[PDB]
RNA sequence: UGAGCCUUGAUGUGUAGGAUAGGUGGGAGGCUUUGAAGUGUGGACGCCAGUCUGCAUGGAGCCGACCUUGAAAUACCACC
């Protein structure tokens, strides 16, 4: 769904509706609705029955989806008490905490995972900031860290996305690129609806899924039907 | 974002014109400023302006009484006005003289005390 | 004429800044109706260098991240 300003208006004329497709539909849809030059990222917008406003109550986590997301695999970690070479070996492409504050700065933004380990946390979130609350940085607030970095990253580099929220109702992820069959994109759905009932907060409701959504990065949005895993009336 | 601005970016009302209308008064002064069709926009006492009986009835207590009305009106973004007056109190000239002074438009001056054909009997006080 | 429900355009709390880091996550210089860049300049909103908006104008062009506010960023999306 378009969002105008002077700007930026390309998204504008890919979409002339708020309206709900079938998934073999949503998908052949949002491969016009790509706006950039460069091919496209593919999302979920995944809303939800949660009526949390703390960020502790809000739903938190990660995992591991059947298929593919066109995130990187490239995986970075914030470290200065846990085993950095560890980790490295475990198949991090980066580790540091003087330059990797710029990296997150420059060039491509698209990173899959990037881990901070507790011994650094405080910099990088609390007391200190490096790329400010965003889900690109592990957040500030939210469960994201562990002194564990050679572990965490060995489940990162298998294309593990992440999860959270703060105040509002949204898990935005990655499922694929634009170029995805309706298949492959509900066989992840499929995957995450397992992976958000596993790591559910005790403020979401029996309807935990409210409405579900494909969105590529430069482009528009459209509506997705399914939701799958959550009917309350069993 | 950041703290808001010491003084208004907006005002309600712009209406430019006006007349000063006074009662000064055997024992006071009243000044109301009204619109060209004689709806009152605001106004303001000698009494309430901080004197008491004693002192309410004097020119100089009127003089501030037409500063008190022209701070009344501010807001109305008038600024000009013409005068009329009526009342034997000496609230008539002070007034005129400190509106003008105060950042205010005077432009005429024009009695508006009424007079009869001769009417009924008038009251009687102290013997007098 | 009051209120709600709703959709959208506008709007954004971390303070400061020129300002405007709501949340979450993705991603990065982009077209097909339009124009922002940038120069100049009217409108509106605001904090005085800003944002929102328009015209002369580019319309295969162009603002991010450098610069800069700050502990920390800032093309540009979708979702609520």
């Amino acid at each position: 769904m378009a969002k105008l300003t002077k700007r930026m208006r390309v998204i504008r004329e890919k979409v002339d509706a708020t309206k709900q497709y079938d998934i073999n539909e949503a998908i052949a849809l949002l491969k016009e609705l790509a706006t950039a030059k460069f091919v496209e990222s593919v999302d979920v917008a995944v809303n939800l029955g949660i009526d949390a406003r703390k960020s502790d109550q809000n739903v938190r986590g990660a995992t591991v989806l059947p298929h593919g997301t066109g995130r990187s695999v490239r995986v970075a970690v914030f470290t200065q008490g846990a085993n950095a070479e560890a980790a490295k070996a475990a198949g991090a492409e980066l580790v540091g905490m003087e330059d990797l504050a710029d990296q997150i700065k420059k060039g491509e933004m698209n990173f899959d995972v990037v881990i901070a380990s507790p011994d650094a946390m405080r910099v990088v979130g609390q007391l200190g900031q490096v790329l400010g609350p965003r889900g690109l940085m592990p957040n500030p607030k939210v469960g994201t860290v562990t002194p564990n970095v050679a572990e965490a990253v060995k489940n990162a580099k298998a294309g593990q996305v992440r999860y959270r929220n703060d105040k509002n109702g949204i898990i935005h992820t990655t499922i694929g690129k634009v170029d995805f069959d309706a298949d492959k994109l509900k066989e992840n759905l499929e995957a995450l609806l397992v992976a958000l009932k596993k790591a559910k907060p005790t403020q979401a409701k029996g309807v935990y899924i409210k409405k579900v959504s494909i969105s590529t990065t430069m482009g528009a949005g459209v509506a997705v039907d399914q939701a799958g895993l959550s009917a309350s009336v069993n | 974002a950041k703290a808001p601005i010491r003084a208004r970016k907006r005002v309600r009302k712009q209406v430019s014109d006006g007349v000063a209308h006074i009662h000064a008064s055997f024992n006071n002064t009243i000044v109301t400023i009204t619109d060209r069709q004689g709806n009152a926009l605001g106004w303001a006492t000698a009494g309430g302006s901080g004197f008491r009986g004693s002192r309410k009835s004097t020119p100089f207590a009127a003089q501030v009484a037409a500063e008190r009305c022209a701070d009344a009106v501010k807001e109305y973004g008038i600024k000009n006005l013409e005068v009329m007056v009526k009342g034997p109190g000496p609230g008539r000239e002070s007034t005129i003289r400190a509106l003008n002074a105060a950042g205010f438009r005077i432009t005429n001056i024009t009695d508006v005390t009424p007079i009869p054909h001769n009417g009924c009997r008038p009251p009687k006080k102290r013997r007098v």
